[PDB]
């Protein structure tokens, strides 16, 4: 499931902004 | 339809916004400055860290009021080439006034650091509640989404672009209402701007494609947010930013089967690559959003007035994360004096 793919991904925690 | 229409309720909006702009401009042109000092604050604990330093829970000794104090090491801001963004952040944040925006209560600086004393929200940020619960029901997500729509109506009328909408940046207060916290990429600009900044999952395609962009990027980000709140995951995710960007610029979005048909129609008009067709960027501006079907049950004035019953109220008592705590060291020499003189 897409939810299972998300939960298993490396981007489930707080995401940092880029400014390069 | 109802969106391409005046005048009685649209005129009240106009009047509110004109008065708000007058208020804002006085503060924009004469910013509050050096309004506290570090020793007025009892540092209780670290709440989180950003790239420039810690955010501490503090207590103002003379009022016993609690705040979150964002500390910015001036030297790290310079190395990261974020001087002008930092100056924007503070100049804008002290100047705005809206129920759903975190107040900049005091600011000051010393030899080493910049200090931003912000309104404390006892509920913490939405990100945490969202990840824990999994996803929000449509009415729940609609409630928060409505507050962002009004906040964007307010900020945009002032020529501000926000540029960092995401659950991480939205605080839940004691009434269960939202406060937008982080003004790090906020900018005042009439017309177009070019800085590649924001958070990968939330970037409009015109940002990724170095096209030069305006406030319509905020509207796209609202699209990502609504989707994230209701799905429990972002409409474009992957393990690496570059994989995310290809998904954003491809022009394709799959919706979960539980999304109502109204929700999907709203999101298709928000997550639109074509600026010519993106809701919020058309002749009717924000009204295309406000009079959309998905929002038909939303009483906007009641939202603004905080009359609507919040779906979730934060437990108040332990629950805090533990960080290693260390004393603030203030250098005996002034760093980066010139660069931050206006702070
Ligand atoms: C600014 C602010 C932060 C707060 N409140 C809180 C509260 C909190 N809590 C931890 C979890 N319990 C369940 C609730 C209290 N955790 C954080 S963790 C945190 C720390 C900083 C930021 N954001 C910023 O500092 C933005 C302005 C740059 C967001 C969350 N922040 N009120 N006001």
């Amino acid at each position: 499931t897409t939810y299972a793919d998300f939960i298993a991904s490396g981007r489930t925690g707080r995401r940092n902004a880029i400014h390069d | 339809a109802a969106a391409a229409k005046k005048g009685s309720e649209q005129e009240s909006v106009k009047e509110f916004l004109a008065k708000a702009k007058e208020d804002f401009l006085k503060k924009w042109e004469s910013p509050a400055q050096n309004t506290a000092h570090l020793d007025q604050f009892e540092r209780i604990r670290t709440l989180g860290t950003g790239s420039f330093g810690r955010v501490m829970l503090v207590k103002h000794k003379e009022t016993g009021n609690h705040y979150a104090m964002k500390i910015l090491d001036k030297q790290k801001v310079v190395k990261l080439k974020q001087i002008e963004h930092t100056l924007n952040e503070k100049r804008i944040q002290q100047a705005v006034n809206f129920p759903f925006l975190v107040k900049l209560e005091f600011s000051f600086k010393d030899n080493s650091n910049l200090y931003m004393v912000l309104e404390y929200a006892p509920g913490g940020e939405m990100f945490s509640h969202l990840r824990r619960i999994g996803r929000f029901s449509e009415p729940h997500a609609r409630f928060y989404a409505a507050q962002i729509v009004l906040t964007f109506e307010y900020l945009h009328s002032l020529d501000l672009i926000y540029r960092d909408l995401k659950p991480e940046n939205l605080l839940i207060d004691q009434q269960g209402y939202i406060k937008v916290a982080d003004f790090g990429f906020a900018k005042r600009v009439k017309g177009r701007t070019w800085t590649l900044c924001g958070t990968p999952e939330y970037l409009a395609p015109e940002i990724i494609l170095s096209k030069g962009y305006n406030k319509a990027v905020d509207w796209w980000a609202l699209g990502v947010l609504i989707y994230e709140m209701a799905a429990g995951y972002p409409p474009f995710f992957a393990d690496q930013p570059i994989q995310i960007y290809e998904k954003i610029v491809s022009g394709k979005v799959r919706f979960p089967s539980h999304f109502s048909s109204d929700l999907k129609d709203l999101l298709r008009n928000l997550l639109q690559v074509d600026l010519t067709k993106r809701f919020g960027n058309l002749k009717n501006g924000v009204n295309d959003i406000k009079n959309h079907k998905w929002f038909a049950t939303t009483d906007w004035i009641a939202i603004y007035q905080r009359k609507v019953e919040a779906p979730f109220i934060p437990k108040f008592k332990s629950n805090f994360d533990d960080y290693e705590e260390e004393e603030i060291r203030v250098s005996i020499n002034e760093k980066c004096g010139k660069e931050f003189s206006e702070f």
